[PDB]
RNA sequence: UCUCUCU
RNA sequence: UCUCUCUCUCUCUCUCUC
RNA sequence: CUCUCUCUCUC
């Protein structure tokens, strides 16, 4: 599935990501 | 600034001229295919017309078709499904058109010039629709890439004909897939990277490595791509190195351009309404697309047992290229909750040949957003010297360690560990109102899922 | 010398005639816009009047506006926010004026001559104000340059209309950014550098490279910029050496001219006082700007919850182009500590339309300095040789040996006052 | 002139 | 007749290993 | 470079 984000709009949000899964494969 | 206003005005006119051609061409084709107002505003009909244009200008494929014609299909005619409503029911009839006839019609609509910018714009619109609708994990696995990096798959369906304009909008993951396929062909074929053609492949490999490098933001990522480019005979080492680069892009996101490329039916309706894009100008990242969609009514074919709102949200997502954007931000701008792909009770917009075109009904698409925002080409996330002004005996200070400092893989891993899924990006930038055409007062949102393909 | 006394006196009169034209024109426009003594001395009003003249003489943009008119704005009329105080409160009303009427008023104030020097002088004043107020890392990042070289962006907002005079005051970073845009355009467009227009672009590329070469001091930097000029089809390689040249300027700084361009309100007040700049003469690098500012009183519109001292410091720095200068030397000259940009509780001087012009009050700007110094066009003191030079360079070498700061009463700059010296970076 | 969310 | 301190809040690009 | 330039723009 999706584990990250790619912003398209300029808004003050926080760009989420699945940190434990991204660093697991390192 | 004050000098880039002119340049900004120049760009607006040039894009407005492209939008005018698309609308003028669509109007001409609608009157030539004999389509009524309802059928002219059908998204399926616009898709067929757009695809006919793209195939008519496909010089390479057309040449191959001429040399090796397909079975029962002459390589000089194109077409697609045109849907007409007679007696209240919908029917599909396959239209065949001469590619020379379509090319002449397109050129006449753009004042006799080729205007490949309009074609690339339509190709981007198709790519955005494909990204929001279909998920290509099979290509990710087949190239050896982890199927989880679907957030970087922006513009993976863009044909190679879209250079520069197409390359700017495509993402890190798609770029890496292009590099990997080049690597795989070299490993499988020893003649690759050698001979007259190997020289051509090498220059192509260099160019797309540079544009991939410019997509990154951290210095560590750019240096890693620069090393891979230098490899004269790339192999598994670059294969793994690029795979690491793609995984790093999930945290240290690259710069992917986002543009709102609308269907040609919207432009055709606007141009027929007397609207002059060339005069007042246009912008694919500003308020212009949002304002156009507010006043534009578009119909679509809805298959039996399908929620019209979910299809409209899918078209809304494709229009603004927000397939991989946060659901919370998309929900805020639209004003109605955006659902993940798994909870969308709809199939693709394009209708298949084998589909019973008798239980199909049409509905109006709700392509209206409560707010409007500026599309970004940026990802996520002082003075070091002096310039004397007065004649004084002071010493001119500078930050020696930092200036001389700028003269691999462990560094990249360290960078992403520091990053956390809470950092505020685009600080102070919000979402405006449709009545606020000058982007004066931003509206910063306060924020359950956030992954469309989750 | 002894022969350049006549030359210096001649130059002083020519600059004084330019300032007299600026002052005379402001007086007429104030009398013709019907502005009271207080409103005429408002810095916001002076900027609006200045911006009206600059746009009235923009032949290229005016032509484009005629050919391709904007929406709701006729291309023959200009104007801006004029702030009028009646009954204690401030209100803003947009004034619309014919660009030809503005041109006639300006020309008549200069005895019927175009006087392009006055327009460029106002353009330099606006650039100095923009440099001290706003930091353009977006353009640096967009063009591919590291945003850390914000000290070399002097005069980055100056329009191309300010030639010679404008190029002298602009910095290495702005010159490099201009070249980098040319390279980026050439790389993207294959027809660039080719055809009749390519020849015109080539001469522009050569000329702007020549002024950049003259801006440098070390022989190594000049040779490398000479190499970049010789490239018939510059590309990524010429991209890199220009970036390297920009980075070397942080240590081996170039020669950037610094001139004190005051707001037109100060000149209008002085001319109304009877001062004859043509007779007494003027100079943008001497004591004249300092002595004018000491006796000049100017007001500004203060947004709520804003320190007037910080806004006055911002205007003082923009007046003398001390945006990128050492804070210690700037503090020593002014007499009151100059705070870095991050610690300034103020926004830009110009007020936006979306701002409620009802909670705004006015304050007097303290544009007076305890000391005065002479503005400098100089810095301080292949590629491996360039890196070797900046390695020997230390952030302790004394520059301008024996050259100090004088008193306002010492009009001949006879006895220098050498300072003895905690931050020093405005944008840091 | 094809089709597909999610190995 | 615009606006802004501090990473792109707008600066396209005139299509492909044809 | 402690003052010795500037009459404008790929108009
Ligand atoms: C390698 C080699 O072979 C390459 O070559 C190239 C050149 C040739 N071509 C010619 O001549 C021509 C073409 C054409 C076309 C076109 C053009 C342009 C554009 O852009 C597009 C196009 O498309 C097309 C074509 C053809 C065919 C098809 O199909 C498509 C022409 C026309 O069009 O007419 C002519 C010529
Ligand atoms: C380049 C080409 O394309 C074109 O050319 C043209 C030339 C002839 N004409 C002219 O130039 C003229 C101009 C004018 C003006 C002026 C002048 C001078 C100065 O310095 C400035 C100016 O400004 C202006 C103008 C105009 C308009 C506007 O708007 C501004 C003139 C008058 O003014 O009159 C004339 C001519």
């Amino acid at each position: 599935g999706q584990i990250s984000i790619q912003p398209t709009f300029s808004v003050q949000r926080n760009l989420p990501f699945d940190r434990p899964t991204i660093m697991a494969a390192f | 600034t004050d000098g880039e206003r002119q340049n900004a005005t120049e760009i607006r006119a040039s894009v407005g001229k492209m939008i005018d051609g698309i609308g003028r061409f669509y109007i001409q084709m609608c009157t030539e295919l004999k389509l009524s107002d309802y059928e002219g505003r059908l998204i399926q009909n616009s898709l067929t017309i757009e695809r006919m244009v793209l195939s008519a200008f496909d010089e390479r494929r057309n040449k191959y078709l001429e040399e090796h014609p397909s079975a029962g299909k002459d390589p000089k005619k194109t077409g697609g499904p045109i849907y007409r409503r007679v007696d209240g029911k919908w029917r599909r009839e396959l239209i065949l058109y001469d590619k020379e006839e379509i090319r002449r019609i397109w050129r006449q609509a753009n004042n006799g010039d080729d205007a490949t910018a309009g074609l690339t714009h339509m190709m981007i619109w198709h790519s955005n629709l494909n990204d929001a609708t279909y998920q290509r994990t099979r290509a990710l696995v087949r190239t050896g890439m982890d199927p989880r990096m679907c957030s970087l798959m922006q513009g993976s369906t863009l044909p190679r004909r879209s250079g520069a304009a197409g390359a700017a909008v495509k993402g890190v993951g798609t770029m890496v897939m292009e590099l990997i396929r080049m690597i795989k062909r070299g490993i499988n074929d020893r003649n690759f990277w050698r001979g007259e053609n190997g020289r051509r492949t090498r220059i192509a490999y260099e160019r797309m490595c540079n544009i991939l490098k410019g997509k990154f933001q951290t210095a560590a990522q750019r240096t890693m791509v620069d090393q891979v480019r230098e490899s004269r005979n790339p192999g598994n080492a670059e294969f793994e190195d690029l795979i690491f680069l793609a995984r790093s892009a999930l945290i240290l996101r690259g710069s992917v351009a986002h543009k709102s490329c609308l269907p040609a039916c919207v432009y055709g309706s606007a141009v027929a309404s007397g609207y002059d894009f060339e005069r007042e100008g246009y912008s694919l990242v500003g308020i212009d697309p949002f304002r156009l969609l507010q006043n534009s009514q578009v119909y679509s074919l809805i298959r039996p047992n399908e929620n019209p709102a979910h299809k409209s949200q899918l078209v809304w997502m494709a229009c603004h290229s927000a397939a991989f954007e946060d659901l919370r931000v998309s929900s805020f701008i639209r004003g109605t909750k955006v659902v993940p792909r798994g909870k969308l009770s709809t199939r693709g917009v394009q209708i298949a040949s084998n589909e019973n075109m008798e239980t199909m009904e049409s509905s109006t698409l709700e392509l209206r957003s409560r707010y409007w925002a500026i599309r970004t080409r940026s990802g996520g996330n002082g003075q070091i010297s002096i310039q004397p002004t007065f004649s004084v005996q002071r010493n001119l200070p500078f930050d020696r360690p930092t200036i001389m400092a700028a003269f691999m893989r462990t560094e990249i891993i360290r960078l992403m560990e520091s990053a956390r899924p809470e950092d505020v990006s685009f600080q102070g930038r919000g979402v405006f109102e449709l009545s606020d055409e000058k982007a004066t007062s931003p509206i910063v949102p306060s924020f359950e899922g956030s992954y469309f393909f989750g």
